[PDB]
Order: C-alpha cells, then sequence, then structure tokens
C-alpha cells in the first residue's frame, strides 16, 4: 500500500484532494454551536384552578 | 406500468443488437442476462434504503441500461477480440481479458459516481427529486460491477464459442458472413480516416470550438421547466 | 423560493473537479484526463439539438438523461485511452500508432453500446398515451446525445489524445521506441 503509493504519488495525492474538499463543503453546511444537545429533555404539565 | 413495458422492450432491442454483432444466441444471451440481474438487484438496494418505486426511480432503471449493457459488452466484446486476435479458448481468454479491462471497469464506475452523485445533494424539493435518480444509478452501476466480475466472466467461460485465430465472421454466409465483411471493411476506412485527421488537426480543434460555442448558443437558449404537466385522464373545473 | 435557486453550477462545477480527480489517479497523471474530459460538450450538443427540436424544455429528464449519455461518452473514452496509454506503456508503440490501434479495437464495442441504447429508448421518444411526456422528454434528449456523441467521439477522442499527449510531454519521443 504504501509500495503502491510510492510508485502513484498523483493516484496519493488525489485521495488527500478529494477528502479536503469533501470537508471543505462539508464545514460551509455544519451547524455551529456552543454545545450539542446536553441537558435532558423536560415536559412541563400546567394547570390553574 | 408503461415504464415497465419500455424496460422489457428495450432489453428485448438490447438483444437483437446483440445478436447483429455475435450472431450466436448463446453469446448474445450473456449481456442481455446481466441488464435484469443488475436492475433486480437494484431494486432490492431501493428497498434496503427506504426508496419506492416511484416515476424517477423506474427512469432511472431506463437510463441505468446504457450503462449496464456497456459493461457486458465491454467484457464479451474483449474476450471475443482476444480469441480472434489469439485462438487462445474461451476459459484462457476470458481470464487474459478480465486481466486487462477489470481495473478500468472499477475505475470507472468510480469516476461515474462523481457525476451522478452530486446531484443527491440538490436543496429543497428539487433535491428530494433528483436524489431518486441519483440513488438508484449509482447502485445499478456498483451491482453493475460486481456482476461483470462475478457472472459475467463466467457465463463467458462457458458459453461463448471458440474462435479461431483470425476469424472474423467472414467466411459465413448469408446476411451475417455479408455483415461481418463490411464492418471489417468499414472499420479500416475508419483508422484509415483517423490516421488523415491526425497529420491534420488544428482544424478539428477549430471543429471543436464551433460545437463548443454552438452547444453555449442552444444551452443560454432552451427554456428551463421541472417536471412536465400529464395528462393524467381527469381534471376539475371550478365555479365561483 | 429565497431559499434561493440555481446550485447547479457550483455542484457541477465540483462534480467536474472530482471527475479531473479521479481520472488523474486512474492514470497517473495531471494532464491526461484533459484527453476524457474534452468528450463531455460531444453528447450534450446532439441532446440540445433534439430538445430545442422537439420544442421540448431544459427539465429534470433533459438533465438526468444527459449526464448518462455524457456518461457513456466518458466511459467510452477513458477507454480509448486506457488502451492507447497502455500501448504506449507496456507495449513501446508510438503515439500515433498506439492511438490508431486503440481506436480500431474500440471501435465495435463503442457501436454495439450505441445501438443497442439509442433503439432502447426508441419506444420512450415515440410513446403516446399515459406519461409520455415523461417518457418523451428522457427518450429525445438521450436519443440525440447519443447520436452525436457516437459519431463525434469516434474521431475526436484520439485528437483529444495526440493533442494532450504531445502538448504536455517533455521530449522524448514521439517515436516509436520501445523497449
Ligand atoms: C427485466 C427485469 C427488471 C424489471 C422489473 C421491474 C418491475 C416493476 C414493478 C413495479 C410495479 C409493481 O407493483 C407491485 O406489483 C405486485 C404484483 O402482484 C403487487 O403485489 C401484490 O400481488 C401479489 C399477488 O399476485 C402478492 O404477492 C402481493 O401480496 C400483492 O401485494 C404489489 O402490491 C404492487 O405494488
Ligand atoms: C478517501 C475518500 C476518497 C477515495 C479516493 C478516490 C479514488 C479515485 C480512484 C479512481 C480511479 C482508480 O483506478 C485505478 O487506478 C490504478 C492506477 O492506474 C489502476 O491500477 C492498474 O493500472 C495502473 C496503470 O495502468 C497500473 O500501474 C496498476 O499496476 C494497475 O493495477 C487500477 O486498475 C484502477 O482501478
Ligand atoms: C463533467 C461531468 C459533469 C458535467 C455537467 C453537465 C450537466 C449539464 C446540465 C445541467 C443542468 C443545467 O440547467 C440548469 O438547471 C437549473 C436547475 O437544476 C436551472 O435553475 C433554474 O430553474 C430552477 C427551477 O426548478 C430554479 O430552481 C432555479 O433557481 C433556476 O435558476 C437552470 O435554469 C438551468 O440552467
Ligand atoms: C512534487 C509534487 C507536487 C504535487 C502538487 C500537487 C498539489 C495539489 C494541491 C491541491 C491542494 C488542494
Ligand atoms: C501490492 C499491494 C497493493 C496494495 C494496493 C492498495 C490499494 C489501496 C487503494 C486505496
Ligand atoms: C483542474 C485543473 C487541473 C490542472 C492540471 C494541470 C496539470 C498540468
Ligand atoms: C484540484 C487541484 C489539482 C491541481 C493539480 C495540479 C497538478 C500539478
Ligand atoms: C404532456 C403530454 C401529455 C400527453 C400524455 C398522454
Amino acid at each position: 500500500m504504501p509500495n503502491f503509493f510510492i510508485d502513484r504519488p498523483i493516484f496519493a495525492w488525489v485521495i488527500a484532494i478529494i477528502i479536503m474538499l469533501a470537508g471543505g463543503l462539508a464545514i460551509l453546511k455544519l451547524p455551529v454551536a456552543q454545545y450539542p444537545t446536553i441537558a435532558p429533555p423536560a415536559v412541563t404539565i400546567s394547570a390553574s384552578y | 406500468h408503461e415504464v415497465v413495458k419500455t424496460l422489457v422492450e428495450a432489453i428485448i432491442l438490447v438483444f437483437l443488437v446483440m445478436y447483429l454483432f455475435l450472431q450466436n444466441f448463446r453469446a448474445t444471451l450473456i449481456p442481455t442476462i446481466a441488464v435484469p440481474v443488475v436492475l433486480l438487484g437494484t431494486f432490492a438496494v431501493l428497498a434496503a434504503f427506504g426508496f419506492s418505486i416511484n416515476t424517477l426511480t423506474m427512469f432511472g432503471m431506463v437510463l441505468a441500461i446504457g450503462l449496464l449493457v456497456d459493461d457486458a459488452i465491454v467484457v464479451v466484446e474483449n474476450v471475443e477480440r482476444v480469441m480472434a486476435e489469439e485462438g487462445l479458448p474461451p476459459k484462457e481468454a476470458t481470464r487474459k481479458s478480465m486481466g486487462q479491462i477489470q481495473g478500468a471497469l472499477v475505475g470507472i464506475a468510480m469516476v461515474l459516481s462523481a457525476v451522478f452523485v452530486p446531484m443527491a445533494f440538490f436543496g429543497g424539493s428539487t433535491g428530494a427529486i433528483y436524489r431518486q435518480f441519483s440513488i438508484t444509478i449509482v447502485s445499478a452501476m456498483a451491482l453493475s460491477v460486481l456482476v461483470a466480475l462475478i457472472l459475467t466472466p463466467a457465463l463467458c467461460a462457458t458459453m461463448l464459442k471458440p474462435i479461431a485465430k483470425g476469424d472474423h465472421g467472414e467466411g459465413k454466409k448469408g446476411f451475417f458472413g455479408w455483415f461481418n465483411r463490411m464492418f471489417e471493411k468499414s472499420t479500416h476506412h475508419y483508422t484509415d480516416s483517423v490516421g488523415g485527421i491526425l497529420r491534420s488537426t488544428g482544424r478539428y480543434l477549430v471543429l471543436y470550438l464551433i460545437i463548443v460555442v454552438g452547444m453555449a448558443y442552444l444551452f443560454v437558449r432552451l427554456p428551463s421547466s421541472f417536471l412536465p404537466d400529464e395528462d393524467q385522464g381527469v381534471f376539475m373545473t371550478m365555479v365561483q | 423560493e429565497r431559499l434561493s435557486g440555481n446550485q447547479a453550477p457550483s455542484l457541477y462545477a465540483i462534480s467536474l473537479i472530482v471527475v479531473f480527480l479521479c481520472l488523474a489517479a486512474l492514470y497517473e497523471s495531471w494532464s491526461i484526463p484533459f484527453s476524457v474530459m474534452l468528450v463531455v460538450p460531444l453528447g450534450v450538443i446532439g441532446a440540445l439539438l433534439a430538445a430545442t427540436f422537439r420544442g421540448l424544455t431544459n427539465d429534470v429528464y433533459f438533465q438526468v438523461g444527459l449526464l448518462t449519455t455524457i456518461g457513456l461518452s466518458a466511459k467510452n473514452a477513458i477507454l480509448i485511452v486506457e488502451f492507447a496509454k497502455d500501448l504506449m506503456d507496456k507495449e513501446g508503440k508510438g503515439l500515433i500508432e498506439a492511438t490508431l490501434d486503440a481506436v480500431r479495437m474500440r471501435l465495435r464495442p463503442i457501436l454495439m453500446t450505441s445501438l443497442a441504447f439509442i433503439l432502447g429508448v426508441m419506444p420512450l421518444v415515440i410513446s403516446t398515451g399515459a406519461g409520455s411526456g415523461a417518457q418523451n422528454a428522457v427518450g429525445t434528449g438521450v436519443m440525440g446525445g447519443m447520436v452525436t456523441a457516437t459519431v463525434l467521439a469516434i474521431f475526436f477522442v484520439p485528437v483529444f489524445f495526440v493533442v494532450v499527449r504531445r502538448r504536455f510531454s517533455r521530449k522524448n519521443e514521439d517515436i516509436e521506441h520501445s523497449h
């Protein structure tokens, strides 16, 4: 595999470049936040007398 | 159901063209068996991913036939040429054949996914439509490579007729003998022409640019829509 | 709606780029891929002609059928330059000789596929009755695309190849050498 790519440096670059633009495209679409959801969910029942 | 009919019809027509060239029931059968195998498997993949059978997945199938049949043809034809270029027997020939294209079949499926996948990423309502095609066509191509690597070689090696070194069907009498002779001839005429063009050129890059600008011309002029209105055999009338 | 439109350019842009990268890996070359990618227009033109002719529109069905036509002509060109290149590399065949032997070994398979598929979509362009709007739209784009793709590619691809092999070489031929 290393021996494979030692002789095929272009093939090596191609893989690296495809990974990079997949990631670049990911960054344009990823949500941003301080935290993911970490608090447990809650349900409230409200009533009045 | 009409799309289904076209699928069946398409496979029949494929069988006829294969025959015109392969001229042997058992040989034409190979590329012919490959199509339904891949198509049926594609439905299984659609189920696996939770897609439905709809107008778009069905046209995906139809369009897929071009890609599928080419996989089988490339495999079956290359073996032939080999048995003609060498007189090597069928089992030995597909081996050497597969040895020399198999790498390419796999690579091609890869570059092709690069042309159909991107459309799975269209946004909004538009996107769900294009995605039906993308997944159907990619899955079919992937299965087609699988089939070309498993079934087709096995089939070539057992169902193909030994071709003798040098034979090209000219020995045949009737239509094929005639057809085969015309093609062999028309082929030398093809190469003769390219050989010429390659001594020229410059002019053909100029013709190429004509075609590009023309293409561009037609493109910006062709109006764009989404999906056609169909006559669905019903309609409504509003009264206010 | 706003929302916003036209993602087409961006997405086929990346499509082109990925196709280029894939081909470069396949050929272990940054230049040779152009000899395949230049075929793209050759199928489009026929698709546009046939659609312009039947009064069709640039719609979903036109687009997908085009990608298919492009896919196939790409595949044809890939197998042609794969053969030429190998000939020049494994055997010692010189440029022109290899291009011609490649192109001639590839003519038949190309024709078998083109004819099988153009006929195969005939029922579609000819369709009348339920869903024939969709059927017509699919079929005619493909038929025109495949026709031009086929006739234009078998002459042009050999051109693309030698023209690209020259421009992007490095004084070492174009005889003929070996081994
Ligand atoms: C060349 C090979 C590749 C091309 C083949 C593609 C075929 C495409 C089929 C699409 C339309 C089929 O639609 C589907 O058909 C079957 C046929 O009975 C139905 O299935 C129904 O019939 C059979 C009995 O006869 C029962 O097993 C089943 O319980 C019942 O639901 C489905 O409910 C229907 O939704
Ligand atoms: C991690 C995310 C992204 C994944 C990376 C993307 C992969 C893109 C690859 C597409 C093309 C691959 O295609 C592959 O190329 C190599 C190198 O020429 C070929 O390898 C074959 O051909 C070459 C050249 O003729 C030979 O030197 C080699 O010994 C032989 O095995 C494979 O037969 C082919 O299948
Ligand atoms: C190298 C391999 C791949 C090469 C790529 C080849 C593909 C060529 C044809 C692609 C389609 C181009 O056509 C383009 O499509 C988009 C939508 O999809 C249209 O977009 C237009 O109509 C749609 C309607 O739904 C709107 O959403 C959009 O905002 C509007 O601008 C364009 O009017 C049209 O110009
Ligand atoms: C010595 C080899 C140089 C190879 C250059 C490849 C550069 C590709 C960079 C792509 C960045 C996205
Ligand atoms: C000699 C064994 C070659 C191994 C090649 C590995 C290819 C990995 C492609 C990602
Ligand atoms: C996508 C552009 C690639 C440029 C390659 C040039 C190689 C010399
Ligand atoms: C996407 C960038 C590819 C550039 C390759 C350049 C090779 C010299
Ligand atoms: C859009 C053409 C409608 C005819 C289909 C029956």
